[PDB]
């Protein structure tokens, strides 16, 4: 009984691309970023602290 | 309507500030040239400010008397974002030498940076505060760095102050000269700033090497780190959360003592995808990882001494019952053991946004973490053994004559050991019962 | 400073090596008349101050073997330096006792 | 952008000029021509260091050649690289020196003195802001030591503020090119002390024995000294012409080097070096860069560091290296040789990275450290003085120029105590 | 009103002692010259440093200590030491020349022109003493000095105060290296006159401190210093409740009626742990077990010996702190009942358990230092009879030749009386045989 195939021992990695479930989600270096989604202080009444009308009080 | 201005000073200021933009940058999606691409969202006022065509021109100070760090940026592809004039660069460096970075060659230019710092607080009003980043064991940010911390006490007056500090390293070091300019640039930011941090680099090391299992790593990734850690600081000031927590209100909940603004800080988990596959990642687990000295950002062993507070910043998915079912765990262990008048010293915030990861970094995609800014009198050693180090190399005098001429008077040498001295006896006296 | 230097003054004495050209030294001592020529540059000399043969100690054993050796622990801040052992002094787990209960209990 | 120039004067100062300019062209990709042929943007960012703009894209060194023999600069224009320096920067007589301290310094070499001061204001003038002045002779020579040094000590009477470099060729005891080789070097070295911020002492013994053994090369000529000497030149700014993690100009050295104000007389050491037939076998990466660079032999001066205690010691390491790795071995280095990184100044090395690699070779650390082991050289070499001093002559060939018995008492009198100074940061402890 | 006297003869006693003393002032915060400092917290508190000093009445303090060497040099030294005013100057009686490790000079010749006033010295001692419990006698028996010393001196107190407890430390000579090359002579004749003269014995042999040293201690260049900081710390804890407040009185005088089952069989060993240093003090816990398991290692006696080889016959251990005793017997409770520890059949119990209050102080810092946990036994072990095997083949080694005889012989001792020693010494083997027998 010869040595069963080295070209199916154990290779420390074979040619699957993705040889394991590891790099599946791994992020792309050169993706462009992403904007968030609706996730964030909602925003309505401070409008009413950078408007040019505070100031002249008096 | 809250944006805080940042002053990175000194050869890793910049550099180290290097890293983490892009982690404040990349979250909101802003390309590198300075644009959005079509798609609460768009805020990124907190960090940055619209012109109204598109452009976001962060509010970050550049500052270095050698052009050389400095070079680095305007040459890379960053180019484009920063805004060209508010890059204060300098001629002459200062070669290590604090009295010259803080007495001659320093001067000349501090009316530019004041002037431009100044211009940036127009456009917003609820200005938070400054994060300052300098390098104790550096010569042009040991003066520069100072001399901006001196003149806004006087220049706004009240206004608080979150300066990340990194001290030299506690054993393998760079330079030789760094405990003399380290004790004064802590004696000048001792009693003018408000909270510091304790940012030795032997810390990233083990966590890069015990967790990211990367033994040949490099100061990029250092920051990256650190980087990180700003991140989850402002995580309650650009992100819907329950519990928030500001900058503003830091002072009430981290000050035991005026006198008292040095702690340490830490974050967790720093884990590559190859050894997160097998991991729960409970935030029950993650919430003692934080806690083990081995994790922690400096070189000092919390088992040395007692702990004096600890506010916590949850970030991820994380439930407020874990966390208090998590945090009486906490409470069980005597190992860590607190003053014998802090009742309570715990701050627990949850903010709904997990960790982002930039492109090529090194820590992996998880759903829970910790970042950590504890009061705890171990802060003694750190300082001690500068202590030891001061007086060994004035004994004979070594290296005196080079601070002398330069405008330093022979008597400021003395005080820096003088107030250092009495620095150890104020967080020994605070940590006894009554 | 030691570093060395030259002798400039030759029209000065024994009357004979006296600019006789030949790289000769400087000129012939004759005091005796006898062997040994001046031994271009030096050293600034020495006396008996300079070498004195330092000692190998200065004090006895029973100074150091009673000497005035705080009790260094966990912190206490200083710690004075010793030679690196893994197997245990002052960097490990401490032991407690399992003392009384006064009175006649 | 914080510029240098360059004053190399004497035969033997002239010579390994005539490399260093050889080695800088290749650098900044640069031939002898004149003209820009370099491969990476980096290679030209920081050029203005060492040269000036000139009409029609062409650069030339900011140098100064001086020397009052004539063959010297004849020699040099004629041969490959003729080019580069300016002709107008050239000065020289129709004298000599003839290895006469006395003649260069006071009847001749004086009276020229004008037309150099006159070109080295100029350029100096022209600088933005001048970094500093290097100079670099041979004390065992006339021009260079007797000439050479007054000039060193006029341009501090005019810019008290600049830090000088000198790389001194001091001439050792085993193997002597001259008989006047040990009343040149020492005028001109006492006058050094009180002048000379720093002083690099390279000792034509460390060449010979640095070429012959780990070189393992056969028949070397001076060529082959010349070029050693000259790459060490190019450690010392090699930090200030390309970006890199951490910087660290010729002032920052200054400040890490010098223990005491006046102690300032180093040895310094190049590696990695191997030789042709044993390139491949070689596994070259960080760790084992250590070893050489350390290694006593390695040093330049005739010294052995093994005589005495290191006071401070720098290291710029070439190529491009990660920052961990080159703080670790630091560590072992001082706490496996804590014996010498003496005991009262904690971590007296102090560290640099750059990134980029001598072309050719990924990995080499250039070494500047200070240790009492120069002790040695400066109280051996020629020490026959102190014996061969008591007969008083020679002296018919030096009062020709006015030189009094005053000037040679006094100055050990000024001179008696530099180990005297040294020897004593030797055994002091807290 | 209690009072105790220690007397130090022979160079041993002389360093070692010095240990003892020196941390005893730094125990009670006396100063070089002997002067307490008024600036310490409250101070005059009862009487606890009567034990060991005695009061002049309006300044410093007079330890109840006393000097023996028949050589200048080791007493030149006390008297120029940096505590040359601790001790009485008219106590530090010395003579002339050196025994050089003879019985024969230093107890025949030359010794007996030296004991007059000494003993004068004790008896003005003794008057200011009102409730003296006994006296303590350190001295090296690898030595004719000492033993020469030691011999005659030990007797003089039997008949001139009579039942007057009196404890002896001796530190005999090492199984295999010995610092002279007659050790087993002055030892092997020594132990006959303080066989029927000495109360107790503490098998302290040297070798086994390095031992101890050498797996505990991790200094691999220790010197004297080192074993006299470990000794030193030993006496503290001993007389512990002499001088501190405790839950069950530990007396001096209730040992003998608790260590000597036999007239003969007075010889005792003991064993104390943890250390406190330099290379372990995470200090942070571990239990009692861990420190009385310690106690009863083989490797942790203060002998080179295993008490596997023997049986026990009686114990008694002393701590320091504040904790609930509770937990003795249950750390007790698991020595029993371990097989590798075993008792004699007529021993129903065989344990003496004395606890006080004050924990372990150490000099800034020790050798040992200020552990956390101090746990320290009184009990004898039938093995050490064996490892007397040592001495007794050896010094049969030598008379067989007759080598070195002549040297007592020059002074008058008779060739006659090495028979005794072997006697009585060879008598001495029978009783532990038949001590040990099952009935
Ligand atoms: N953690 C960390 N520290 C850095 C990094 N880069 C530089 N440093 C610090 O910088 C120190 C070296 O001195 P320099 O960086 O040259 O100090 P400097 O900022 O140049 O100050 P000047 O010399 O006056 O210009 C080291 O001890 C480090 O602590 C980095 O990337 N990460
Ligand atoms: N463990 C220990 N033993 C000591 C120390 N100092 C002395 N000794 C003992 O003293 C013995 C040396 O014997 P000797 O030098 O003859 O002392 P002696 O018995 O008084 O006889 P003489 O010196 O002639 O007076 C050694 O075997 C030691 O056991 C010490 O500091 N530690
Ligand atoms: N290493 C080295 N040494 C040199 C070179 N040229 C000359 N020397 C040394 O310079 C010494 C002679 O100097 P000298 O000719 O008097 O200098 P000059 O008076 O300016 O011409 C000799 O001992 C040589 O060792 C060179 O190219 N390389
Ligand atoms: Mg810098
Ligand atoms: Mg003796």
């Amino acid at each position: 009984y010869t040595p069963d195939l080295s070209a199916s021992a154990r290779t420390f990695h074979k040619d699957t691309i993705y040889e394991k479930d590891y790099q599946k989600h791994i992020p792309e270096l050169g993706s462009k970023p992403t904007v968030p989604k609706d996730k964030a202080r909602p925003y309505n009444e401070f409008t009413k602290t950078y408007d040019s009308t505070h100031m002249k009080i008096p | 309507m809250r944006e805080v201005i940042s002053i990175h000073v000194g050869q890793g200021g910049i550099q180290v500030g290097n890293a983490c933009w892009e982690l404040f940058c990349l979250e909101h999606g802003i390309q590198p040239d300075g644009q959005m691409p079509s798609d609460g969202d768009d805020a990124f006022n907190t960090f940055f400010s619209e012109t109204g065509a598109g452009k976001h021109v962060p509010r970050a100070v550049f500052l270095d008397l050698e052009p050389t760090v400095i070079d680095e940026v305007r040459t890379g592809t960053y180019r484009q974002l920063f805004h060209p004039e508010q890059l204060i660069s300098g001629k002459e460096d200062a070669a290590n030498n604090f009295a010259r970075g803080h007495y001659t060659i320093g001067k000349e230019i501090v009316d530019l940076c004041l002037d431009r710092i100044r211009k940036l607080a127009d456009n917003c009003t609820g200005l938070q505060g400054f994060l300052v980043f300098n390098s104790v064991g550096g010569g042009t940010g040991s003066g520069l760095g100072s001399l901006l911390l001196e003149r806004l006490s006087v220049d706004y007056g009240k206004k608080s102050k979150l300066g990340f500090t990194i001290y030299p390293s506690p054993q393998v070091s760079t330079a030789v000269v760094e405990p003399y300019n380290s004790i004064l640039s802590t004696h000048s930011l001792l009693e003018h700033t408000d909270v510091a941090v304790m940012l030795d680099n032997e810390a990233i090391y083990d966590i890069c090497r015990r967790n990211l299992d990367i033994e040949r790593p490099t100061y990029t990734n250092l920051n990256r780190l650190i980087a990180q850690v700003i991140s989850s600081l402002t995580a309650s000031l650009r992100f819907d959360g329950a519990l928030n927590v500001d900058i503003t209100e830091f002072q009430t909940n981290l000050v035991p003592y005026p006198r008292i603004h040095f702690m340490l800080s830490s974050y967790a988990p720093i884990i590559s995808a190859e050894k997160a596959y097998h991991e729960q990642l409970s935030v029950a687990e993650i919430t003692n990882s934080a806690f083990e000295p081995a994790n922690m950002m400096a070189k000092c062993d919390p088992r040395h001494g007692k702990y004096m507070a600890c506010s916590m910043m949850y970030r991820g998915d994380v439930v407020p019952k874990d966390v208090n079912a998590s945090i009486a765990t906490i409470k069980t262990k005597r190992t860590i053991q607190f003053v014998d008048w802090c009742p309570t010293g715990f701050k627990v915030g949850i903010n709904y946004q997990p960790p982002t990861v930039v492109p090529g970094g090194d820590l992996a995609k998880v759903m829970r973490a910790v970042c950590m800014i504890s009061n705890s009198t171990a802060i003694a050693e750190v300082f001690s053994r500068l202590d030891h180090k001061f007086d060994l190399m004035y004994a004979k005098r070594a290296f005196v004559h080079w601070y002398v001429g330069e405008g330093m008077e022979e008597g400021e040498f003395s005080e820096a050991r003088e107030d250092l001295a009495a620095l150890e006896k104020d967080y020994e006296e605070v940590g006894i019962e009554t | 400073r030691l570093q060395y230097l030259g002798d400039k003054k030759s029209q000065k004495s024994a009357a004979f090596f006296r600019d006789t050209r030949v790289s000769s030294c400087s000129y012939i001592s004759l005091k005796g008349g006898v062997p040994r020529a001046i031994p271009y540059y030096g050293s600034p000399t020495k006396t008996y101050a300079d070498t004195m043969s330092k000692s190998s100690y200065i004090s006895s054993l029973n100074h150091d073997t009673y000497r005035v050796r705080p009790y260094q622990h966990v912190g206490m801040s200083q710690k004075l330096l010793e030679p690196y052992h893994p197997h245990s002094y002052r960097n490990r787990l401490p032991v407690p006792d399992a003392p009384p209960q006064f009175s006649n209990a | 952008m914080r510029e240098i120039v360059h004053i190399q004067g004497g035969q033997c100062g002239n010579q390994i000029g005539a490399k260093f300019w050889e080695v800088i062209s290749d650098e900044h990709g640069i031939d002898p021509t004149g003209t820009y042929h370099g491969d990476s943007d980096l290679q030209l960012e920081r050029i203005n260091v060492y040269y000036n703009e000139a009409t029609g894209g062409r650069y030339v060194p900011r140098a100064i050649l001086m020397d009052l023999e004539p063959g010297t600069m004849d020699s040099v224009r004629a041969g490959p690289f003729g080019q580069l320096f300016r002709p107008d920067n050239f000065v020289f007589g129709q004298t000599g020196a003839g290895n006469n301290w006395a003649k260069g310094h006071y009847t001749e070499g004086a009276e020229l003195i004008d037309s150099v001061l006159d070109v080295v204001r100029k350029e100096a003038e022209g600088c933005d802001c001048l970094q500093g002045f290097q100079i670099t002779h041979s004390l065992g020579g006339g021009t260079g030591s007797g000439m050479g040094t007054l000039l060193i000590s006029k341009v501090r009477e005019e810019y008290p503020d600049r830090i000088m470099e000198t790389f001194s060729v001091v001439p050792s005891p085993k193997v002597s090119d001259t008989v006047v080789e040990p009343y040149n070097a020492t005028l001109s070295v006492h006058q050094l002390v009180e002048n000379a911020d720093e002083c690099m002492v390279i000792d034509n013994e460390a060449l010979y024995d640095i070429c012959f053994r780990t070189l393992k090369l056969t028949t070397p000529t001076y060529g082959d000294l010349n070029h050693l000497v000259s790459a060490a030149m190019s450690g010392v700014t090699c930090c200030l012409r390309f970006p890199g993690q951490l910087n660290s100009d010729l002032r920052k050295l200054a400040v890490n080097l010098i223990p005491f104000p006046r102690l300032h007389f180093f040895m310094i050491g190049f590696a990695p070096l191997t030789s042709r037939g044993s390139q491949q076998y070689r596994a070259l990466t960080v760790p084992e860069l250590t070893q050489q660079m350390f290694d006593a032999k390695n040093m330049m001066c005739a010294a052995d560091p093994r005589h005495g205690r290191y006071l401070t010691a720098s290291a710029l390491f070439r190529g491009r290296m990660s920052t961990k790795e080159v703080d670790e071995q630091m560590l072992n280095v001082q706490n496996k040789n804590s014996s010498y990184f003496v005991e009262w100044i904690p971590n007296n090395i102090k560290s640099s990275i750059c990134d980029i690699p001598p072309k050719g070779l990924k990995m080499a650390v250039t070494f500047v450290g200070n240790s009492t082991a120069i002790q040695e050289m400066f109280k051996r070499v020629a020490e026959q003085f102190t014996a061969m001093f008591r007969r008083k002559a020679f002296l018919h060939w030096y009062t020709g120029e006015g030189m009094d018995e005053m000037e040679f008492t006094e100055a050990e009198s000024n001179m008696n105590d530099l180990v005297s100074e040294y020897q004593q940061y030797q055994d002091a402890t807290a």
